[PDB]
């Protein structure tokens, strides 16, 4: 549905997890930061795109980043 | 990890509302959360109003997905009770949704792998120009 | 008959051709092959 | 008075004291010299 | 390519909700972005869709003929033109009562009619076209021009003539024949018009299709034009005398340089305009043969352009691959069309009114307010499109490797400083323009207009002195008869050029003051900011610090989420969606300014304007409030007028204007969470049950919403406007 | 007119001072205060200065109380959870004796 | 060896995509792994749009400044 | 007489609204005792307009057909009480202001936290700012020529 990629710049501080309302993210092990986990991010088919994930992103810019597509109604927040 | 096996656990007491599962379970899929809480007390449920969830197994069964993860992370947060909810399809196939792993996504398991994930800053992703006229975006390379 | 022609044409393009429009890309709208 | 120089040293009470005087200063101005177009004095 | 309407993406195919419909309208002709795309398919859908866009021009302006050739008076008014309506079409509108049907007959018609203030008549009658037939055959023709771009927009479509993305890219031949041929065999073939039949038709005689091939438009005849003696198309020019459509006081000359206007028809000479293109024929048709196409002489743009490269570097690497970045961009090619295009139109509505071709169309007040505001916000709109095609380009098009320090990367490298002196021109000229409309607003509303800043324009009054106005003083170059402009052209065109300027009651070099330098501000600032607006979301369409991978993105995203502050109308599709407000709120001051000077011009005085348009009540007063009384009173509870119309077209632009606010300061999430308590009552409510969407009803979309309320909003503007100046300047006709 | 503004005569402000009539050149003001004044039997500018002076007087007693029920001696929680005593007083006190003594004045 | 900067040097920023490109920054701490990306960790004077004063950078997305 | 404008002492309109304005005034004079206050106003107002306009005759404005002074702001000597000297009076106060505005930011520039000096305005150390931009002119000019006005990034 959306697409939330995720860069290398991130530090591993779970915020974009802990904020995520329809857990598209999932901190993973990795090896490039000193916190040793990364959020990758398997469930994009249910991201709703609130982009709460990057209002908690503490880098430069981002680090976790949706780039809104495709619309479905599991990303357009329906009940109905 | 082997998904929890949604049974026909009771439900929470509440007098009926209006924001319920009204089209969007009968042709789509729907969901379902179950949360062992240990006492019987009073929550805000997140379709409006106020139900009084039972002790032992509950089950509450939602629209979508995003009003069972706010009712969990507030369960987690202010009951500290382990919530788990699935999917539900209209034919069946229910589908096991929340951790994934038994262990919440903010801890780091081993075993998930790295799904959407670019080995690159976010500046170095190519222009437009060079993806144009092809089926895949600037954040796809 | 040419006075007449303009109570032809108005109601057959502002009423009817916009009935057969509206029907028509009302089913290409919902169509699915 | 300490602490009552740094309240007046803040952004407001200080726009409001200078632009009080300048603006009287303006109103005086022009009283003085009402209803100018022209800088006759070269 | 995909399953349900959007049949050209499978994006919104694939969408449950109702935005499917909205979006697949509009993303229709974005074949850029479509699935399954090629250059090569996208140039080809390109060429065809500009088909369809000439058939249907020819098929608007064949209905224009046949609405004035079957329901109008042309016949009549050809007669009698400056005392005689014209008219449009006529209505058959089954709710109309019969005051309204006593009310629109006009023209001495069978019934109600419409009033053509598009000038299409007086236009008409100056290029030919006498009788009802002639504009039956142009119909006929224009039908069948039609029918020839639909058959060719088809035909290359097919595979056998499918052109090649290459032959698109063939950017010097088409430069080559489109000078040499569209734009100068087509003067050169309106010349031909303009002498074998328009000048004829001016002086009398009728030369049509069976009878222009055994007459002389110039009595000797290719004498002059082979033996060189060209003077003598310029013998007798019909001096001072002339009645236009009749023998009387006619000549003989067919492009004779005169310069100024008619004495009847207060327009330009058909000589004048048929030398005109003529000469600019010859230059085109000379400009055409430089581009080197397939015969080993005329220029290549990449060496005209990688040529150009200054030394000392101040430029950077000059255009040192622009070539590429344009051809290969349409996006480009697309933003520099429309600016010029904008430029030229602007350009066509400020020398159309000065410099009036039309034969009576100076005289009938109306039809020139209608044109310049047509052709002004036309080019406000144009101009606005340039650059949003321009930032669509450095989105979409751009590449920034392959132009490395030119002359393009440049604009990016220093964008801060481009947006920042705009931001600068346009802040200085509102607070000095504002302060000074609003000191003479105190001014007039303490009783001391004495006071006011009335800034005289000296710069504009000097330019007007410097072509023969001689109502400032000034004495320069065509005011002085002691100079070297008024030696080298006082024989040529100056005498009527003179003529015509010093007369106070033409629309040529208006006699200007200081409501005009703080009107001219205005203007300035509406320009500067509007540009401001674009410029800054074309340089910020790739990025910013708030948000630098924009580009990824695209051109039309809703925002990039409440994080980082707050990042809502950040793409370059919102600078434009603002700059549309700026746009019409510039072109509405620039229509103002016009409308009233020339209604105080036409009334006759034009003491009003100067005393009143220093300050803004006076623009309320004065213009708004008074000149829309005749409007307003379109139809009152005792009787109506012919004005009708125009005042109920006055409250429905209001009302779509003030809609228009709905979608822009109403923003979604309240639409989406109010629509959720309608779809709930739709499937509890007995006997709708029964009946369920297909389509799942959201609220609109946030960017599609901003366009909606910009749509309402420019509807609402144009229809009142349109609504107020054709209904006070023909309330009352000057 | 009724007035009771008078601008200062600075910038060419001074021509708001209308002739509202009364050889007086002000603004008509639109509060209705002379009508007040009439329907408590002002008849007097001696009355609105003491009165006005008695305002400024209760200006300084209520910020005064502001300082004292915040910063000096500040009620607490049981003080303002109780409202049959609040009711009480607002309607038979602030209300009611208002009332009566407001008919007392106009008696 | 220690690698990049030192735990004080000041710094300045090569990288396009940061709110502080082409500003000074202070270097709080290099790790030392050869496997974390994004070592150098700076400090700046001014906060982003997100209120953040820090972030960790590449070491040839810095750059020594001479001052 | 440029721009084809009669002088204000000399322009028959210019008197006219002067007379015309005078009477509106008269006009509300004649309600109001000749000794009251709001007729000694309304008189004091008569005089400023007399000699309002006096000046607007003695100072050389140039006067329209509407009978209003008109500003010539090219560059004429004659004129430039109009405009240049007036806008180098603004551009010197003006540049006084953004000097010192300015130089305060140079001078808590260097602070910990100089954000709390933007909103709480140290007055000794403005005070000391403030009459630096008095010939502001020089030390702009000469921080031009050394480079100390434009960053260096
Ligand atoms: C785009 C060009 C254009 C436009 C805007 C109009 C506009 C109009 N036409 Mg005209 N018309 C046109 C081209 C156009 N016409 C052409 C090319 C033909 C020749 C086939 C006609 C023949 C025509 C007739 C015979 C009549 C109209 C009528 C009308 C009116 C109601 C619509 C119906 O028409 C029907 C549209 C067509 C036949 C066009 C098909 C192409 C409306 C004012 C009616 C009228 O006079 O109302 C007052 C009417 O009776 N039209
Ligand atoms: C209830 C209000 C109302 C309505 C319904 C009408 C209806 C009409 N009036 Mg109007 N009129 C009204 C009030 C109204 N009048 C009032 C109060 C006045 C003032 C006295 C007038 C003054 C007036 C004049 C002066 C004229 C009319 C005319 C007409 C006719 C237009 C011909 C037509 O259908 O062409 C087709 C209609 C259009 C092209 C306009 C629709 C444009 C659409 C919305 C935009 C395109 C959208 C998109 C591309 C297509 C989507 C639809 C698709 C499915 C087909 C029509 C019968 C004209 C007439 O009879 O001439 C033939 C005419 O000249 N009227
Ligand atoms: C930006 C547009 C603009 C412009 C150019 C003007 C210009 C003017 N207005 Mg208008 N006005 C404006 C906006 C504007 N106004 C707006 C927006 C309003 C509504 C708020 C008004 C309302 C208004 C009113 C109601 C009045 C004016 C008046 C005036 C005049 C001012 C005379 C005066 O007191 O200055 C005199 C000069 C000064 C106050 C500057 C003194 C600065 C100090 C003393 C320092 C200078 C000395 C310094 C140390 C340098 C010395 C050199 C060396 C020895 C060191 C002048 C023509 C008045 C007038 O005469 O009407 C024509 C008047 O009555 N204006
Ligand atoms: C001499 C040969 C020739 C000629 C006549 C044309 C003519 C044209 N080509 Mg071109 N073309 C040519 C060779 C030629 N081409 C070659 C060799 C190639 C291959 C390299 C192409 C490749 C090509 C492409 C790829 C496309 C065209 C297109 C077009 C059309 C332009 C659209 C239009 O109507 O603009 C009309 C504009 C003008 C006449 C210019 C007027 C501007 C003036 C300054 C305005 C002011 C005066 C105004 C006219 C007065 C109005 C008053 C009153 C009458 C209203 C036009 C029919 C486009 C098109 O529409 O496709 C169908 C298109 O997409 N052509
Ligand atoms: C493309 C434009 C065009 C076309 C098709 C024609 C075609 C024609 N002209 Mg015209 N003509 C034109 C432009 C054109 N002319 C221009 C621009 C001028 C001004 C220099 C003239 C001036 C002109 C004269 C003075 C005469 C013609 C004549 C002719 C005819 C004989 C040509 C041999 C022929 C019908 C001759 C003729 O027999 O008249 C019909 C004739 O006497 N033409
Ligand atoms: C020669 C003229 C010309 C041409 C060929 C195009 C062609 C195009 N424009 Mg441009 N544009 C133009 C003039 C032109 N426009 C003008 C004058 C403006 C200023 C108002 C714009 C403003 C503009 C914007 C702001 C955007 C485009 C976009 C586009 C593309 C897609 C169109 C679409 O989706 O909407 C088709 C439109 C409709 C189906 C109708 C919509 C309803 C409108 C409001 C009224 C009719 C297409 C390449 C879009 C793009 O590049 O995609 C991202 C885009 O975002 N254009
Ligand atoms: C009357 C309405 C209005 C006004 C005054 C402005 C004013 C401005 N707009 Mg526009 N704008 C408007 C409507 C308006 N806009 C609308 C409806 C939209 C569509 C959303 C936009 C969209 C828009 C965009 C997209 C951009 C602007 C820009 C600008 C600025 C242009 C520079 C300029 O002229 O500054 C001169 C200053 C003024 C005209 C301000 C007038 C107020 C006076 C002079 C200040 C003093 C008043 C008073 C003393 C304060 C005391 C009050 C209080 C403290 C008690 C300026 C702030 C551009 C910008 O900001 O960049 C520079 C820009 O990029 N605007
Ligand atoms: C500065 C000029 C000024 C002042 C001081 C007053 C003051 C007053 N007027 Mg007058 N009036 C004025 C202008 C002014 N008016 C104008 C221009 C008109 C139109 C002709 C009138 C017409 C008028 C009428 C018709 C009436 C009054 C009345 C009154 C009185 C009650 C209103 C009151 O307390 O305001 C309270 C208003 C507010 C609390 C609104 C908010 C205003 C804030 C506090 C302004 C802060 C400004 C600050 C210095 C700068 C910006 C601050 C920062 C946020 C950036 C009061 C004596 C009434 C009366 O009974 O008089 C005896 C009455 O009936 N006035
Ligand atoms: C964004 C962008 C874009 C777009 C842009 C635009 C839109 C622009 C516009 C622009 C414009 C719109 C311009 C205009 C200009 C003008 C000019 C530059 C002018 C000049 C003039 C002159 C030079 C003159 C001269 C003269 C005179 C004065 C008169 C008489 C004659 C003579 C000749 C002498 C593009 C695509 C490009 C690219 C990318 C980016
Ligand atoms: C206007 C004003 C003012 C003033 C006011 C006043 C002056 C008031 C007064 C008031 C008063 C002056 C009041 C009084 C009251 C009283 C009362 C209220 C009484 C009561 C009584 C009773 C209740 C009684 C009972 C009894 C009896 C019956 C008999 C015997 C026994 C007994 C005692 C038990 C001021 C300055 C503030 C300012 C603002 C405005
Ligand atoms: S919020 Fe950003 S830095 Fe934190 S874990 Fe998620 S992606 Fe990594
Ligand atoms: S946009 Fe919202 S739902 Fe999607 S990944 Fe970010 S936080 Fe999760």
């Amino acid at each position: 549905s959306h697409s939330v990629k995720i860069y290398d710049t991130c530090i591993g501080c779970t915020q974009c997890v802990r904020a995520c309302p329809t857990d598209v993210l999932e901190m993973i092990p990795w090896d490039g930061c000193k916190a040793k986990q990364i959020a990758s991010a398997p469930r994009t088919e249910d991201c709703v795109g609130c982009k709460r994930c990057e209002s908690a992103c503490p880098t430069d810019f981002l680090s976790v980043r949706v780039y809104l597509w495709h619309e479905t109604t599991r990303s357009m927040g329906l009940a109905y | 990890t082997p998904p929890q096996l949604d049974p026909n656990t009771p439900s929470p007491i509440f007098a009926g509302s209006t924001g319920g599962l009204l089209r969007k379970a009968q042709v789509e899929e729907f969901y379902v959360i179950t949360w062992n809480s240990p006492k019987e007390q009073i929550f805000e449920m997140p379709t409006g109003g106020a139900a009084i969830m039972r002790e032992g197994p509950n089950l509450l069964k939602l629209a979508r997905k995003e009003q069972c993860l706010a009712l969990g992370t507030r369960l987690r947060s202010k009951y500290k009770i382990t919530y788990q909810f699935y999917r539900v399809f209209p034919n069946g196939e229910v589908q096991y949704l929340h951790p994934k792993d038994g262990v919440y996504p903010e801890k780091a398991n081993p075993g998930r792998e790295g799904v959407g994930l670019n080995m690159r800053s976010i500046g170095k992703n190519v222009s437009p120009i060079e993806v144009k006229f092809t089926g895949k975006q600037s954040y796809d390379l | 008959t040419f006075n007449n022609l303009p109570s032809i044409f108005v109601p057959l393009v502002g009423l009817v051709f916009p009935a057969i429009a509206m029907a028509s890309l009302f089913l290409h709208i919902q169509k699915n092959k | 008075m300490r602490d009552l120089k740094t309240y007046l040293s803040v952004a407001p009470v200080l726009s409001t004291l200078w632009f009080g005087s300048l603006a009287g200063l303006l109103i005086e101005i022009n009283r003085l010299f009402p209803d100018a177009l022209t800088f006759p004095f070269f | 390519m995909a399953l349900r309407f959007p049949r050209f993406s499978q994006g919104l195919a694939q969408d449950p909700t109702t935005r499917r419909i909205w979006f697949g309208i509009a993303t229709a002709h974005d074949f850029e972005s479509h699935d399954d795309i090629t250059e090569e398919r996208l140039y080809q859908n390109i060429f065809a869709s500009h088909f369809g866009q000439l058939a249907i021009i020819f098929l608007w302006t064949s209905g224009n003929l046949f609405h004035v050739a079957w329901q109008g008076n042309f016949e009549t008014w050809v007669q009698d033109p400056l005392h005689v309506r014209p008219i449009a079409h006529a209505i058959w509108d089954p709710h109309f009562g019969q005051p309204a049907v006593e009310a629109f007959t006009r023209g001495g018609a069978l019934g109600p009619v419409n009033i053509a203030y598009s000038g299409v008549y007086q236009w008409w009658y100056t290029i030919g076209l006498r009788t009802n037939e002639d504009l039956y055959t142009g119909a006929l023709f224009l039908l069948f021009l039609s029918a020839l771009s639909l058959i060719g927009g088809w035909l290359h479509l097919q595979p056998k003539w499918k052109p090649r993305v290459s032959w698109f890219k063939n950017a010097e031949s088409r430069l080559n024949h489109h000078l040499s041929g569209l734009f100068g065999v087509s003067s050169l073939a309106w010349t031909g018009h303009l002498v074998h039949v328009a000048i004829p038709a001016s002086r009398g005689e009728y030369v049509r299709w069976n009878n222009f091939l055994n007459v002389l438009p110039h009595p000797q005849g290719l004498g002059p034009l082979f033996t060189g003696q060209w003077n003598l198309y310029a013998q007798n020019p019909d001096s001072s005398s002339h009645l236009f459509g009749t023998s009387q006081g006619s000549g003989t000359a067919i492009l004779t340089l005169l310069g100024g206007f008619h004495p009847q028809t207060q327009s330009l000479w058909l000589t004048d305009m048929a030398h005109h293109h003529l000469a600019i024929a010859i230059l085109f048709l000379i400009a055409g043969h430089m581009y080197r196409t397939n015969f080993g002489i005329g220029h290549s743009i990449k060496d005209l352009l990688e040529a150009h490269i200054p030394p000392g570097g101040r430029l950077g690497r000059g255009h040192k691959g622009l070539y590429d970045t344009i051809n290969n961009s349409i996006h480009f090619q697309l933003g520099l069309a429309l600016a010029s295009l904008g430029v030229i139109t602007s350009l066509v509505a400020q020398h159309m009114y000065s410099l009036p071709a039309y034969a009576f169309i100076a005289q009938d007040f109306t039809t020139q307010a209608a044109l310049y505001t047509h052709h002004q916000y036309i080019a406000g709109f144009i101009m606005t499109g340039a650059f949003a095609h321009g930032a669509i380009f450095f989105i979409r098009d751009y590449n920034p490797e392959q132009n490395e320090d030119n002359v393009l990367a440049r604009m990016l490298d220093h964008k801060e400083a481009i947006i920042s002196h705009l931001s600068w021109a346009s802040l200085f000229l509102g607070f000095h323009t504002l302060g000074l409309y609003v000191h003479n607003d105190v001014m007039l509303a303490f009783g001391t207009p004495e006071k006011q800043i009335l800034i005289e324009p000296i710069f504009a009054q000097w330019i007007q002195s410097a072509h023969g106005k001689t109502s400032y003083g000034f004495d320069v170059l065509l005011s002085s008869t002691s100079g070297p402009a008024f030696n080298a052209g006082r024989s040529i065109w100056l005498p009527g050029w003179l003529n015509a300027i010093n007369e106070n009651s033409n629309s040529l070099f208006l006699t200007i003051g200081p409501g005009d330098f703080l009107v001219h501000h205005a203007i300035a600032l509406g320009l500067h900011t509007t540009t401001l607006i674009l410029v800054k979301g074309a340089l910020d369409a790739r990025g910013s610090k708030l948000m630098p991978d924009k580009k990824d993105f695209g051109y039309s995203f809703p925002c990039d989420g409440p994080g980082r502050g707050g990042t809502c109308d950040i793409s370059a599709w919102d600078a434009f969606y603002l700059a549309v407000f700026w746009m019409l709120n510039t072109i509405g001051w620039v229509t103002f300014y016009w409308h009233w000077k020339h209604i105080t011009l036409w009334q006759g005085n034009v003491s009003q304007f100067n005393e009143s348009s220093t300050y803004l009540m006076g623009w309320l007063r004065d213009y708004l409030w008074l000149n829309s009384s005749q409007l307003i009173n379109g139809y009152n509870p005792f009787g109506m007028n012919s004005l009708s119309v125009w005042a109920w077209m006055f409250l429905f632009g209001h009302l779509v204007w003030a809609t228009g606010f709905m979608f822009l300061i109403s923003w979604r999430g309240y639409w989406q969470e109010l629509i959720e308590t309608l779809a709930w009552a739709h499937e509890r409510t007995p006997l709708a049950n029964l009946i369920r969407w297909k389509d799942k009803p959201v609220a609109l979309s946030i960017v599609q919403a901003r366009l909606v309320g910009l749509a309402h909003f420019s509807v609402g503007y144009i229809f009142t406007y349109a609504a107020f100046l054709i209904a006070s300047t023909s309330g009352k006709f000057g | 007119g009724p007035s009771a503004q008078v601008v200062w005569p600075i910038v060419g402000q001074e021509i708001l001072n209308g002739d509202v009539g009364g050889g007086f050149r002000g603004i008509q003001i639109t509060s209705g205060f002379f009508q007040i004044w009439r329907a408590s039997g002002i008849t007097s500018e001696l009355q609105l200065y003491c009165t006005a002076i008695g305002a400024l007087v209760f200006a300084a007693l209520m910020l005064f109380a502001g300082w004292f029920h915040y910063h000096k001696a500040a009620p607490k929680l049981a003080w303002f959870q109780d409202v049959e005593s609040m009711l009480n007083h607002h309607l038979a006190g602030l209300l009611g004796l208002g009332s009566l003594s407001w008919a007392g004045h106009q008696v | 060896p220690p690698i990049g900067p030192k735990r004080g040097s000041k710094v300045k920023i090569l990288r396009r995509e940061s709110y502080w490109f082409k500003n000074v920054g202070s270097v709080v701490a290099v790790d030392q792994d050869p496997k974390t990306r994004y070592p150098v960790v700076v400090r700046f004077a001014k906060v982003n749009y997100a209120n953040i004063s820090t972030n960790n950078y590449a070491l040839d997305e810095v750059e020594e400044v001479a001052a | 007489d440029i721009s084809g404008l009669t002088p204000c002492k000399d322009s028959k309109q210019f008197a006219k609204r002067e007379k015309q304005q005078i009477k509106k005034l008269e006009s509300s004079l004649k309600l109001y005792a000749p000794e009251s206050a709001p007729a000694l106003a309304l008189n004091a107002q008569i005089e400023k307009t007399k000699r309002r306009f006096d000046n607007y005759g003695k100072y050389g404005l140039l006067c329209g057909s509407d009978g209003l002074p008109h500003l010539i702001v090219n560059g004429d000597q004659r004129h430039w009480g109009e405009f240049i000297t007036p806008g180098i009076l603004f551009l010197y106060i003006a540049g006084w202001i953004g000097w010192v505005g300015r130089s305060y930011l140079i001078a808590i520039s260097g602070e910990k936290k100089p954000a709390m000096k933007e909103i709480i305005i140290d007055v000794p150390l403005a005070s000391r700012i403030i009459f630096r931009g008095f010939i502001w002119p020089v030390a702009a000019y000469r921080e031009f020529l050394n480079g100390d006005l434009i960053a260096k990034d």
